[PDB]
RNA sequence: CAUAGGAUAGGCAUUCGUCGAAUUCUUCUCUGCGGGAUUCCUUGUAAUGCACAAGGUGAAAUUUUGGGCAACAGCAGGUCUGUGAUGCUCCUCAAUGUUCUGGGCGACACGCGCACUACAAUGUCAGUGAGAACAAGAAAAACGAGUCGAACCUACUUGAUCAAAAGAGUGGGGAAACCCCGGAAUCACAUAGACUCACUUGGGACCGAGGAUUGCAAUUAUUGGUCGCGCAACGAGGAAUGUCUCGUAGGCGCAGCUCAUCAAACUGUGCCGAUUACGUCCC
């Protein structure tokens, strides 16, 4: 009996639950709603400069941008250059030493604006980028569903 | 092999420094023939006195200083 | 009609972890807003779940944790935060508790081990000129 | 108020101290409601140089070091009755600037 | 990938003049004919419809044909231009990209074009030497 | 040498489902040697066999799975 | 924006640090021993310390008019924003900035190595110091240099407390057939007011008080 | 409601034992909820002894450069190994562990002290030499195996358990004893 | 933690002899007299002075000590 | 109660650009002077003494740790390539002065120091998570509007009905105030991801073709990025050899410094974190 309420406790949330569990499922209601305007540059391109190879996971324009959803959910106001922080690499130079890059800003602008046009995501006051109350409801529920082993 | 117990530690041996010279008392089983007999013994590692070991050859002893 | 509440620290390299201790309805630690069923490794999870579990899972029965960790990656910020929530659960009965109920669990934990309370003072020693690190020296090659 | 923010910086310790207690101790006398003097963050400033002149001997290093000391007082006293808690002959090497907040 | 292996299948197939060894994935082992790598690949793989799970030597003779001309002609299958080998081409002008036998002879017809006039980078291919800005007092060696 | 074969002839999937069940300790480099299938398709071998509840998972990992056999 | 405090105290101490060469290279035989500047607005100030205050200053304060203006036309100060002023050393046995000057021009007159530098460490001596040393090295006697040194009283050296209670300076003595370096080291006596000399003892003395 | 750990929620410590009574003192049987723990154990000079004797076998997987400070690795590493374990023998394994520690060194050795005379070896070197034995060549077992490392840990931990020479240290601390015996 | 310097040894003996009624087997009591009769900077030599007079008061419960001048 | 779904806390349920109001605080942060450690206490060594070992106490236990500073003599060590430090002596108007222009310092049968990258599965890849400390940052008696601008670093948007690398807007910052909740990399992951022991998806040397930035100038590729090449050795290294005793070695990155552009360097800083000894005079 896995799933129960421990004790009083009633709801979840986003950081009560996994975080990859919540990121997969996020991937997995983007691709079977299908309003999700997937870019015909995710095919050929790769995420970095700093990745050698390409993503080889078909959906993972998809697994991004719900990644990004929830770094927009912790972090309001991240910009495009913030999360090039968070998805970067420890490039390999060929007989050089290894250098930290950040990921291209490329990406993770087409994956804003496709959550944008979800309407999950607003464009902030006036720093980088804010969750829609819609957004917050829609990290939340999901997050619910995820205790309760409702992956789909 | 027979275990028996250092009672004393006399002093780093060896050129090196790495032996230890012992005297290690056999602690036989009381009824036994050679009960109560202490031996002086070089030991090779790192031995501080109460500490018990196994001997193969318990018959011999070791040339002193 | 109260409010009991004890903030603790605990700190291991650079790692502060400030643990806020408060009485609630529901017993709910959770370090830097994870619920402490949701630290990632399985090993790390341990060590966080020992200040709970050398003492006993019935002291901290209705108990709000919240354990703030800053500074000092992966490793040590677990031990700021077991130390933070050991030493939060001591100066909660530091209050609030008479001293007999206390100091037989201040002593479970020092006598499993030492850092669930004190501190573990070991910072990283300077590098200095001449040496690639605190102590290795440059090579030296006499031809 | 005109809570104006007077800033005390210096490169030796004593001095900083004996005019920002001094500054204090003038701002008392006329009970001006100040928020006390903290102690921002010495900044020290390293230049890691070779001793030698010439390219021999062992690579040895000597590290030099310039700590600068820094306080900030505010007090909300209008602007020419900060200029007579201001005027006072200081130490030589301690500079104070006068900045109104808001 | 829990399937039965077939009858046809060969453990080296051929494709563009080159072995090719059929035990290996299908992108890892379409890497193997000159030109194409790892990058490109999979890029094979996907404007052809082949799944990348399945192994090499199970590519039956209509999908070999169909990847000999995904990598003699890749422009019309909406590979973009950046993606090419040779794309701005001297004495051309045309964008290409050069399979098995192709990478070969016309690396040698540069290295011929600049020997031909006395260009300095013929020169040094010409004395064997390091062609870029490498120091070659240490570490040639060969 | 070590020539592995690379997927499966209708002969060895036979062993996969038989012999495999009957083992302690499957492991999917015990596989790979027993029957002389590269790891890559013995680790694919044995996640069917867990969920036909043929073998048991008895420790698992992003890397290392450890499966034995179901006693009934 | 204004340069930070970091860039002020940088480009504060290089106005320090070549105030300080001009005034060694100018009032050497005025025997020169310091600068301090005092700065606000209105007036920037800057006090020499000097053994010689008659020739430092001119006749009218001529010497000090043209040492003046020779700061202000450098630093591009403005009429009425720089005044200086000479102060004198109270002792001028306690300032090893000025007897090194001094010995240099004991050398330069061709008196001898040894004549001369005892003439310093007796003045030294005589004026309160608890010691002094007197290092003269160069080619003093022939074709290959020597060096020698000569002593008097105590002398701390090996502390980091020897910048608070030793007073050194080195110059050079352009001989005619060379060069000689000549160097002067002055252990500070007292002076609890800081005229000459640290308030706090030396780091070992103990002295214990005695009771009522 | 101290509830006594197990080892990863797993394996108990309460049965423990040493076969051999000369190690007792230095095979310790303290209980863990995890092999890490981050302790000063090299200040004093047995006090490596009272660390735990699971903790030090993740110490011993730390070598060459590719593991140095890769504790986390070898705990997981030694948490898939010590499930192996309990699949080859169908016992604790943490009895299977101090069983092999227990044999896995030579109880003589030869050394040059003045010839090449046989000296004895202390409880404390016994228990060093066990544990870099049986990490190495393990360690030398995967190096191009297909076998993983808590596969071929597993196996040197039970072979000198159970005293047999498929082991790498059984076979090492067999020919040290001999020499030993031969060098008297 | 090892031998006393003269330094420590010569000064320690002073207190002993100017102020041997203020002065008992404790350190921490007379750390605390010997901060207000020696005139030093350190707290390093004034913590190693309460301690050699703390030993050389034990040896004066006992006997006569060398140099002690106690008059 | 995942497609197959384990292990692991539990008066008033919980969560926070929500760019909320209030009203009480110093627990963490910063820091000028100051406490605290002394062999202090204890019971064997030693035998008066000076002290020593083990344990206590404690944040810290023996130079507390780590550095700085270091006498006296001397070396015919290095520096006349640091100086408007210098004596002597050479050159001194087609000058050995000083400036341009173009080369060179970097050239490769070879021999050596020192790093860097590897030889793989305790791994490579592609994902995803958690998450550091030291630090730097813009300008002149110039050219512009005695005051202010622009040179420097940077977030954020854009470019984007379509590759990176760019290129552009718009803010902010004189630096505890902006970068910044400094999203470093090792690591981590029950990721139900690909490879499966191969010179291989190890390794990335070599060089071919686009393209874009630094500069007054890129040829003897300045540097980045893209696709090729990878059939270049290399499968753990002969005789020999270097450094190291605890937050250490090793691994891991990051700053600063050189710097218009360029770190396999050095000076610093953090992160992960051991093996062994606590000895001896064998070399
Ligand atoms: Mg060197
Ligand atoms: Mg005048
Ligand atoms: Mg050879």
């Amino acid at each position: 009996n896995k799933i129960h309420r421990i004790g009083k406790r009633k709801g979840a949330s986003l950081k009560d639950v996994s975080a990859w569990r919540w990121i997969k499922t996020a991937a997995r209601h983007f691709k079977q709603e299908g309003k999700i305007f997937v870019p015909n540059c995710t095919e050929i391109m790769k995420s970095s400069h700093g990745r050698e190879r390409a993503p080889q996971n078909p959906d993972w324009y998809y697994i991004r941008c719900a990644a990004v959803l929830r770094a927009i959910y912790l972090r309001p106001g991240v910009g495009y250059g913030g999360l090039s922080k968070r998805f970067g690499n420890k490039k390999n130079y060929g007989s050089r030493p290894e250098h930290t890059v950040t990921s291209s800003t490329g990406p993770l602008h087409w994956a804003c604006k496709s959550l944008t046009k979800l309407g999950l995501v607003e464009p902030g006051a006036q720093s980088g980028q804010r969750l829609t109350r819609k957004g917050h409801k829609f990290a939340d529920s999901l997050a619910f569903q995820v205790q309760i082993r409702k992956f789909g | 092999a027979q275990v028996g117990l250092i009672i004393k530690v006399l002093g780093r041996t060896g050129s090196r420094g790495n032996v230890t010279q012992v005297r290690v008392r056999l602690m036989a089983e009381a009824g036994s023939p050679d009960y109560n007999r202490t031996i002086v013994r070089n030991v090779k590692g790192p031995c501080k006195e109460n500490d018990m070991l196994s001997l193969m050859e318990t018959e011999r002893e070791a040339r002193r200083l | 009609y109260a409010l009991k509440q004890v903030q603790t620290f605990g700190k291991k390299k650079t790692a502060i972890a400030v643990a806020t201790v408060t009485k609630a309805a529901q017993c709910n630690i959770k370090v830097n807003g994870v619920p402490l069923q949701q630290i990632l490794p399985d090993t790390l999870r341990a060590k966080i779940m020992e200040a709970i579990t050398v003492v006993g899972s019935k002291y901290y029965s209705r108990l709000r944790i919240d354990v703030a960790v800053h500074g000092g990656g992966q490793v040590s910020q677990a031990y700021a935060a077991r130390q933070a929530i050991a030493k939060g659960l001591i100066a909660f009965f530091q209050k609030y508790h008479n001293e007999v109920e206390k100091a037989a669990l201040k002593d479970k934990f020092l006598a499993y081990d030492k850092f669930l309370l004190i501190a573990d003072p070991r910072r990283c020693e300077p590098k200095k000129w001449g040496r690639h690190s605190a102590r290795t020296r440059f090579t030296k090659s006499y031809r | 108020g005109q809570t104006v923010r007077l800033t005390i910086t210096s490169r030796n310790a004593k001095a900083v101290e004996s005019v920002t207690s001094q500054l204090l101790m003038r701002a008392r006398d006329e009970k001006v409601t100040i928020h006390g003097p903290v102690r921002l963050p010495t900044r020290t400033l390293k230049i890691t140089t070779r001793k030698t002149p010439c390219g021999n001997g062992t690579n040895t290093w000597d590290t030099f070091e310039l700590k600068i000391y820094k306080r900030i007082i505010d007090l909300h006293a209008p602007t020419e009755q900060v200029k007579k808690i201001t005027s006072f002959t200081m130490e030589s090497g301690v500079d104070v600037s006068i900045t109104i907040l808001d | 990938s829990l399937t039965l292996i077939p009858d046809h299948f060969q453990h080296i197939v051929r494709l563009l003049n080159t072995n090719v060894e059929g035990k290996r994935k299908v992108p890892f082992a379409l890497r193997m004919v000159k030109g194409v790598g790892i990058r490109f690949a999979y890029l094979v793989c996907k404007k052809a419809g082949i799944d990348v799970e399945r192994r090499a030597g199970t590519l039956t003779a209509e999908e070999l044909e169909k990847i000999a001309e995904i990598i003699a002609d890749p422009a019309k299958f909406k590979i973009p231009d950046w993606f090419l080998n040779r794309q701005r081409d001297p004495k051309t002008g045309k964008t290409e990209h050069l399979s098995s036998s192709m990478v070969d002879t016309r690396l040698r017809e540069d290295l011929e074009r600049l020997k031909k006039i006395r260009a300095h980078r013929g020169v040094r291919h010409a004395y064997g030497l390091r062609v870029r800005g490498q120091h070659t007092c240490t570490t040639g060696r060969h | 040498a070590l020539q592995n074969a690379v997927m499966f002839d209708k002969e060895t999937y036979d062993k996969l489902r038989s012999e495999v069940p009957k083992y302690k300790l499957i492991t999917p480099s015990i596989i790979s040697d027993r029957l002389k299938i590269a790891v890559s398709i013995a680790a694919a071998g044995l996640k069917q066999l867990c969920r036909e509840k043929l073998i048991r998972l008895v420790s698992c990992s992003s890397k290392t799975r450890v499966y034995t056999r179901i006693v009934q | 924006g204004p340069l930070s405090k970091k860039r002020m105290i940088i480009r504060d101490g290089v106005f320090y640090a070549e105030l300080f060469e001009f005034l060694k290279r100018e009032l050497a035989e005025e025997g020169f021993s310091g600068v301090s500047y005092h700065v606000t607005t209105l007036r920037t100030e800057i006090v020499i310390k000097a053994t010689k205050t008659r020739e430092v200053l001119g006749v009218n304060g001529r010497r000090i008019r043209e040492l003046t203006a020779c700061i202000q036309q450098r630093f591009n100060y403005k009429e009425g924003k720089l005044q200086l002023y000479v102060e004198r050393v109270e002792v001028r046995g306690l300032s090893a900035m000025a007897q090194v000057e001094s010995l240099r021009f004991k050398l330069l007159s061709n008196l001898q190595v040894r004549r001369a530098a005892m003439g310093i460490i007796r003045y030294v001596m005589e004026s309160g110091a608890k010691g002094c040393e007197v290092t003269v090295g160069g080619k003093i006697k022939g074709q290959r240099a020597k060096s020698m040194t000569f002593r008097d009283g105590y002398m701390i050296k090996s502390g980091t407390a020897h910048k608070s209670f030793v007073d050194s300076a080195c110059r050079h003595c352009y001989m005619r057939a060379g060069c000689i370096g000549v160097k002067v080291k002055i252990m500070l006596p007292g002076d609890s007011t800081g005229r000459n000399g640290p308030s706090e003892p030396l780091p070992d003395v103990i002295t214990v008080i005695e009771p009522k | 409601s101290s509830k006594t750990p197990k080892l990863f929620n797993k394996w108990s410590f309460e049965g423990l034992e040493t076969s051999e009574l000369a190690l007792r003192d230095h095979i310790s049987t303290t209980a863990a909820y995890v092999p890490h723990t981050s302790g000063r154990w090299q200040k004093r000079r047995f006090h490596k002894a009272r660390m735990p004797i699971v903790e030090r076998l993740a110490n011993g997987l730390m070598f060459k450069g590719r593991g140095n400070g890769r504790k986390l690795q070898a705990a997981r590493l030694l948490k898939h190994t010590l499930e192996i374990i309990h699949l080859l023998t169908d016992e604790n394994p943490l009895q299977v562990v101090v069983d092999a520690v227990s044999k896995g060194a030579p109880r003589e050795d030869s050394t040059r002290v003045g010839r090449r005379q046989a000296v004895d070896v202390s409880p404390m070197r016994r228990v060093n030499e066990a544990i870099y034995q049986m990490c190495k060549g393990a360690r030398e077992a995967a190096f191009r195996n297909l076998k993983s490392m808590p596969e071929c840990l597993a196996d040197e931990i039970v072979n000198a358990s159970k005293g047999s020479s498929n082991s790498y240290a059984i076979k090492k601390k067999d020919e040290v004893e001999r020499v030993a015996k031969a060098n008297r | 933690g090892k031998i006393r310097t003269k330094t420590v040894k010569r000064a320690s003996r002073q207190v002993v002899e100017k102020y041997y009624s203020k002065l008992n087997f404790d350190f921490y009591q007379n750390k605390r007299v010997i901060m207000d009769v020696t005139i030093a900077e350190s707290k390093k030599l004034k913590n190693k002075i309460a301690g050699y007079t703390t030993h050389i008061m034990k040896r004066l419960a006992r006997g006569p000590v060398r140099g002690i001048s106690l008059k």
